RNA sequence: AGAGUGUAGCUUAAACAAAGCACCCAACUUACACUUAGGAGAUUCAAUUGACGCUCUGA
């Protein structure tokens, strides 16, 4: 009884870790069943020609200035390595034991958190209306 | 800076997500693209070590 | 033909992949975020700037998603959100790269976002599979 | 050979508001606001909106409305944090409130007996310590109050020379969590300012390639 | 056995131990377009071209014959980019393109061919029907 | 009557034509080239050249395809060209572009077919 | 204040011209990538010689 059923449970559980795990689903991958009825069906305003060709105006524009964008942060990013990089070529050259300090790394660096910016800034006395929270998930 | 936000769904059937406001306990106001066209949500708060504190919030 | 110089000139498998400081072991960064389009943004922005870089990128995944629902309890009044989580899995990031590379994500980093960066930890690759409980039920039976 | 080194720290706090949006900007997301309201799918709103206009049209021959009034009375009723405030721009620019938009640094009031000079924190080295234990040093005696500086890099940010003998600082660089303004009678007058205005303060070129090296964003 | 390679074998200014942070052949097209500039590129080794290609002699065909006119590149070039600059100018070219509804003028631009660079192309299509190996040898 | 190189039926450019268009879709520009098998080019259109490029509005669009479509099938009839053949990639045939471009040089009266060899 | 330098980000590309690469927006794609369809770019001025911009070297 004892052998048996500790060769049973061992058997079985390395079986079940053989096994392919699945990995949960994703709400966000899944069009939810209801979504397919025919009855929400919008009629679609056909666009005039000024509408369009405003939109293709705005869109080629903003390409523009997303490219522009990018070459500024290429600018900034570019200068702030070099910077870095002489600072520390001179570093080196000073102190030929330091440089090698700095390269070393830091595990306490590694685990950053950080917040998003806000619409408004926080209030400095407001308390919200008395409620409880619940999280909601399958498997 | 704050550009990537403003983007297209990247979504085929894709419902009604209209814009609305949250506030966290803290008081600060953050965009959220909701299902109805409400205005604002908040955050409340359950829990609290002091036995006797919590009393006192439940009172006023 | 061996003997003669043209040898060898066609082989390709070693062209082909077959199958301390300053190196840094495979690293995740977490996005959580109530809009799913916006963490999927920041997400594709922060990808295509790696492939800028030239950064090695080993995958990029979605965690499950979760809904909350949150009632004040005034009178009973009831509402609901969702919170969605993207994942990147880099790696090779120099030492001082990395100051400036966390950085400009800081500063491009747009509101409604919680970002985590951490080292990849078998936890984290295990909390994606299904919590099958089987094995958690032929574990206690071993005990 | 008179030699000196000097390690000084560098913080910079981010905004806690999102940038001012450009009119470009705002129409783009105008018009994409549109073209997904346009391509979107039906809402549990949509659908009880609808069919109960449906079903008041049926009854007449025989909500929604509502709650999206009381939604916007509460919205008008609830106050707004406020985004700008000069008074405290003029009268209070050693203070958070007024910018929230655009990163911030601050700056001491510094003396040589060569030169009086505005520039940025920083202290003198000893070789029993790092760099960086000099950057926390100096921060700890100049913060004087409950505010940590969250590091973010060991390499070097910036290495500035000067001769009267010879003086070589070195910049790092490092993020602020939280920040106040206790002790507000001080001799170094600590103010928190942006590039612009940085720039309009102190002259020095030295300092010039600290402008070009920090990023505007 | 094996014998040295006379000249620089393929693939070898390349290196292996970094082989990840390399880049690589995003498409076909890149990949053909190296192939086909390494296979007009001259080899040491036995080609097709030195098989089925004609071998003309490595010295340039003579010609005493008319040059061109002494242009000035700088007013030609600013003619060319203020013609360009008042059609960006224009209105009515940018609907015509996103609507793919243009044309053009076939006799301006036949005789403005043939003004410019018509005779190099008929040079190219005589040397090609061999008028001038046969006429002039 | 002329023999066609057949053969390099592994190989994806098929040496089995006696005129060959080869289309360059680059970033900034258009080209095409009718050439003879033995890699020799007869004739050239680019939205390189002044001469068309004076009209146009942007040198890389389905305009600008088929002007260069309908211009070089006026100098094939002009150097006596009236067949030909083209090898595009799957993609490449797809696109609208020179799609309208093949269309375009059919009406101008040239069509992308070459007739099979005669001999007996 | 003196030396060097100088085509859009790269190219010892330069007639028939400012070419190729790189890059950007959209679409497919979880995303990247590919592909399609669209987008902006320059040789500072006077005759290779000088004078407007850049780095370095000093206070």
């Amino acid at each position: 009884k004892d052998q048996e059923a500790k060769e049973r449970l061992k058997r079985k559980i390395r079986k079940l870790e053989k096994a392919t795990q699945e990995l949960i689903p994703i709400e966000d991958f899944i069009t939810p069943l209801k979504f397919l009825d025919k009855a929400r069906e919008r009629p679609q305003v056909e666009l005039t020609f000024e509408e369009t060709e405003r939109r293709a105006l705005l869109l080629k524009k903003w390409s523009l200035y997303k490219q522009q964008e990018r070459k500024m942060e290429r600018d900034t990013i570019r200068a702030m390595l070099e910077a870095q990089q002489e600072a520390l070529e001179e570093l080196q050259l000073e102190s030929p034991k330091l440089h090698a300090e700095a390269i070393k790394r830091d595990p306490n660096l590694f685990p950053f958190e950080k917040e998003g910016p806000h619409y408004t800034p926080p209030i400095p006395n407001y308390q919200p209306p008395e409620g409880r929270y619940n999280d909601i998930t399958k498997v | 800076s704050s550009r990537a936000s403003l983007t297209r769904v990247h979504r085929q059937a894709y419902a009604r997500l209209y814009p609305v406001l949250l506030v966290k306990q803290d008081g600060s106001t953050i965009h959220i693209r909701y299902r109805e066209p409400r205005r604002m949500l908040a955050m409340p708060i359950d829990l609290d070590t002091s036995p006797e504190e919590r009393r006192a919030r439940l009172r006023k | 033909y061996k003997t003669k110089p043209t040898h060898g000139i066609g082989k390709y498998k070693h062209l082909i992949k077959a199958e301390t400081d300053y190196e840094y072991g495979v690293l995740n960064i977490h996005l959580t975020a109530y809009d799913m389009t916006l963490a999927e943004s920041y997400a594709q922005y922060v990808h295509n700037l790696c492939n800028s870089l030239s950064i090695k990128v080993e995958e990029s995944y979605a965690m499950p998603t979760k809904t909350i629902e949150v009632l004040q309890l005034q009178m009973l009044l009831d509402s609901v959100l969702t919170t969605h989580e993207r994942v990147v899995q880099i790696s090779g990031l120099s030492a001082t790269f990395a100051e400036i590379f966390l950085e400009i994500i800081q500063s491009s980093l747009p509101e409604g976002v919680r970002l985590s960066v951490k080292e990849h930890t078998e936890e984290d690759f295990k909390g994606r599979f299904k919590a099958r409980p089987e094995l958690e039920e032929l574990l206690a039976k071993l005990k | 050979s008179p030699w000196r080194l000097l390690g000084a720290l560098c913080l910079q706090r981010p905004p806690v508001v999102s940038k001012p949006l450009t009119p470009l900007q705002e129409e783009m997301a105008s018009l994409l606001q549109q073209i997904e309201i346009e391509r979107s799918l039906y809402s549990d709103h949509e659908l009880r909106a609808l069919d109960e206009n449906q079903r008041l049209a049926k009854k007449k021959a025989d909500l929604a409305q509502d709650l999206e009034d009381m939604w916007e009375q509460k919205f008008l009723q609830f106050k707004l944090g406020a985004r700008i405030t000069e008074a405290d721009e003029k009268n209070d620019r050693t203070s958070l409130n007024r910018k929230l938009d655009r990163n911030l640094v601050l700056l001491v009031r510094e003396k040589f007996g060569d030169q009086d000079v505005w520039i940025l924190p920083q202290a003198e080295w000893q070789p029993g310590e790092t760099l960086r234990g000099t950057a926390e040093r100096t921060l700890a005696t100049l913060s004087e109050n409950n505010m940590e500086a969250k590091f973010l890099g060991n390499a070097p940010c910036g290495h500035y020379t000067f001769k009267f003998l010879g003086a070589k600082v070195f910049f790092f660089k490092a993020l602020l969590l939280t920040g106040d303004f206790s002790q507000a009678g001080n001799k170094g007058h600590h103010v928190w300012v942006t590039k612009d205005e940085l720039g309009d303060y102190l002259k020095p070129k030295y300092l010039a390639q600290v402008r070009r090296f920090v990023s505007d964003l | 056995r094996r014998t040295p390679p006379l000249g620089p074998m393929p693939n070898s200014d390349i290196d292996l131990s970094n082989l990840e942070r390399l880049e690589k052949y995003r498409s076909f097209d890149r990949y053909r377009r190296r192939a086909e500039q390494e296979a007009q590129a001259p080899h040491w080794w036995r080609t097709y071209r030195e098989y089925f290609g004609e071998k003309t002699d490595p010295k340039e065909k003579i010609d005493i014959g008319l040059p061109p006119p002494k242009v000035s590149r700088t007013q030609q070039l600013l003619e060319r980019k203020q013609a360009i600059q008042e059609l960006r100018a224009n209105v009515e070219e940018e609907r015509a393109a996103r609507l793919r509804t243009a044309s053009v003028p076939l006799d301006a631009v036949r005789a403005e061919w043939e003004r410019t660079c018509g005779p190099y192309h008929k040079q190219r299509l005589a040397e090609y029907y061999g008028l001038y190996r046969d006429l002039f040898h | 009557v002329a023999r066609k190189e057949r053969g390099w039926r592994t190989v994806f450019p098929s040496r089995e034509f006696w005129h060959r268009l080869r289309v360059i879709r680059t970033q900034h520009h258009v080209e095409a080239l009718v050439e003879h098998q033995n890699g020799k080019v007869v004739v050239s259109a680019s939205t390189r050249e002044w001469a068309i490029k004076k009209h146009l509005y942007s040198t890389r669009n389905v305009v600008a395809c088929e002007s260069i479509g309908r211009v070089l099938a006026q100098r094939c009839l002009e150097a006596g060209i009236n067949f030909m053949v083209y090898q595009p990639t799957p993609w490449e045939a797809a696109s609208d572009s020179m799609k309208r471009l093949q269309s375009a040089m059919t009406e101008g009266g040239v069509v992308l077919r070459e007739p099979q060899r005669i001999y007996e």
